[PDB]
């Protein structure tokens, strides 16, 4: 386990996150599911950072950091020749 | 025809197929007399199943409102 | 031994309230099945009175069980096991046994050892739980219950 | 979708001991308007109420409940 979940930590995703930062946010993440199952909707960022003892701020940080690149070859619809990547300058 | 309520259906039968296979999971990995409904089932596939049908699908359509019989057709 | 109207504390769930006794039977074999409801997570649970010793049910304990869990509340030259996975690995099983004492130095060992160091805070939240159910017990069992419950912990507790 | 929850059988473990289902599913009134969900980027959806019961038969235990399953469009 503490391998497997070293490797995710320093190889799925393509900006590198430390080990550290990756159990901090995925424990955020649980943590936030939790909440979600738990109230029934979604808890205003406040909450969650006072009853996990870290500042508002660094909980928006972090969930930044905690996001997915899309890829640039996405299409768009039924036309096939445009693409995603042309549409940026 | 597939209508709009066969399509959510199905929709929504993925979803609970999802959260099925999670829970499956969860059960053999869980101790019995510790196990409360609200806890070992995750109603996150199906909310992600119902957003993904009803955003970026090629059946859930942009409402074309030019005029009432655009939006009739 | 078990009748209507009264109060029997269930595992994992705290103290609960017993409503009535229904006749449903499992299996197709009839059973003196007993339904009782808790307010926290708003569940009913149906167990029979046959394997009610066997699935763990215990009732309230009466004087006795005050002295007996605040003697122990107070019990110095407690030790524990350097590494942190050992203690880990067994608070939840004590936790999980169910005895009211078990949980009571379960609770006092993780109170201090959160004062002294603040150990972490994916931990407060089986610490708050074993709190709440701990409080929930003492609600009848102690005879104060609510608030008062709570308050009589905060001059007791160090 | 009383349906799509009976045809969700109660599922067993390999022991075929403990099971859960889903029984009856209501609904609830939306927390936003119309207008108001279409004028703040919101989702016009209201929250889905199931009763699940856990019915273990080594132990005869029923921890019927109610459970949010999700915001349903």
């Amino acid at each position: 386990r503490q391998a497997i979940t070293r490797a995710m930590a320093d190889q799925a995703r393509t900006i590198r996150i430390p080990v550290h930062m990756v159990e901090v946010i995925n424990k955020l993440a649980r943590v936030q599911r939790q909440m979600l199952q738990d109230l029934g909707r979604e808890p205003t960022p406040e909450e969650l950072a006072k009853e996990l003892d870290m500042t508002p701020e660094k909980v928006i940080e972090v969930q930044k950091y905690g996001r997915e690149p899309i890829s640039l070859h996405t299409p768009l619809g039924e036309d096939g020749d445009s693409e995603f990547g042309d549409l940026i300058e | 025809i597939r209508n709009v309520g066969e399509l959510i259906q199905n929709q929504v039968r993925t979803g609970l197929a999802r959260m099925e296979r999670v829970v499956r999971e969860r059960m053999t990995t869980q101790d019995v007399e510790a196990i409360t409904p609200q806890t070992l089932i995750n109603i996150r596939p199906v909310v992600a199943s119902i957003k993904e049908f009803f955003g970026t699908s090629q059946l859930s359509q942009f409402m074309d409102q030019n005029n009432p019989l655009s939006g009739l057709t | 031994t078990f009748k209507v109207g009264d109060t029997v504390v269930y595992p994992h769930h705290g103290a609960a309230l017993i409503e009535a006794i229904e006749t449903r039977q499992i299996k197709g074999v009839d059973k003196t099945y007993l339904v009782l409801k808790v307010a926290q997570g708003d569940l009913t649970v149906r167990v029979p009175a046959d394997n009610a010793e066997f699935v763990g049910v215990r009732d309230v304990v009466g004087q006795d069980g005050l002295d007996r869990v605040f003697e122990v509340l107070r019990a110095p030259y407690a030790e524990e096991p350097t590494n942190w996975s050992r203690r880990y690995k067994a608070n939840l099983e004590k936790l999980a046994s169910g005895d009211v004492i078990k949980v009571a130095e379960v609770v006092r060992d993780l109170w201090r050892r959160e004062r002294e160091r603040g150990l972490s805070a994916g931990e407060k939240r089986m610490l708050a739980k074993a709190r709440q159910i701990l409080v929930s017990e003492l609600a009848l069992a102690e005879n104060t219950n609510e608030d008062k419950a709570e308050a009589l912990l905060d001059e007791v507790l160090a | 979708l009383e349906e799509i929850f009976e045809e969700i059988s109660p599922i067993e473990d390999f022991s075929g001991s403990m099971s859960l289902t889903f029984r009856d599913h209501r609904f609830e009134p939306p927390k936003n308007s119309i207008d108001e969900c279409k004028d703040r980027d919101f989702t016009y959806a209201a929250p889905l109420f199931v009763t699940a019961e856990f019915t273990n038969n080594e132990t005869g235990e029923i921890k019927s409940q109610t459970v949010f399953m999700g915001d349903f469009p």
